[PDB]
DNA sequence: CTATGAGTCAGCAATT
DNA sequence: AATTGCTGACTCATAG
């Protein structure tokens, strides 16, 4: 009976343990996805900044 | 080990003088031993996937931080051209 | 105490 | 069919 109760509680603890492991993987995968979004946005921003910078430089130099 | 690694055919080759209850029992033990290894692979694959993601993240954070420094540098340079073009309009 | 590691079986889907 | 591989859940031992 102190056997039965420790089992019930441990079973609940295993369930929570599995759920928590799954959530932490989901959360890590999402973080990784977020960083790839951010990296990709930064590469686009770099290409625009280069384009914007040279447009202005050439205007100033031509005039 | 040999009970797990042997093919069904070579296994029977050794189950010649065994009873039927005994063969059932021995085959259950092979299943149990094989399951023991399946569980170990399963769990090993998960830790390796965790590690691979943790690593990917570490690296991405590094790449992102160096892209942000390139962006700031470049936005400064662009803005230094803009002030001398706003100063000429003045 | 609960959280976790690891062995076991339940049960599904693929293979032989 | 029987066997295999996988993964979710339950259990015991023990880490935290």
């Amino acid at each position: 009976e102190k056997r039965r109760i420790r089992r019930e509680r441990n079973k609940m603890a295993a369930a929570k343990c599995r759920n928590r492991r799954r959530e932490l993987t989901d959360t890590l995968q999402a973080e990784t996805d977020q960083l790839e979004d951010e990296k990709s946005a930064l590469q686009t921003e770099i290409a625009n900044l280069l384009k914007e910078k040279e447009k202005l430089e050439f205007i100033l130099a031509a005039h | 080990d040999q009970l797990v690694s042997m093919s069904v055919r070579e296994l029977n080759r050794h189950l010649r003088g065994f009873t039927k209850d005994e063969v059932i029992r021995l085959k259950q033990k092979r299943r149990t031993l094989k399951n023991r290894g399946y569980a170990q692979s399963c769990r090993y694959k998960r830790v390796q996937q965790k590690h691979h993601l943790e690593n990917e993240k570490t690296q991405l954070i590094q790449q992102v931080e160096q892209l942000k420094q390139e962006v700031s540098r470049l936005a400064r340079e662009r803005d230094a051209y803009k002030v001398k073009s706003e100063k000429l309009a003045n």
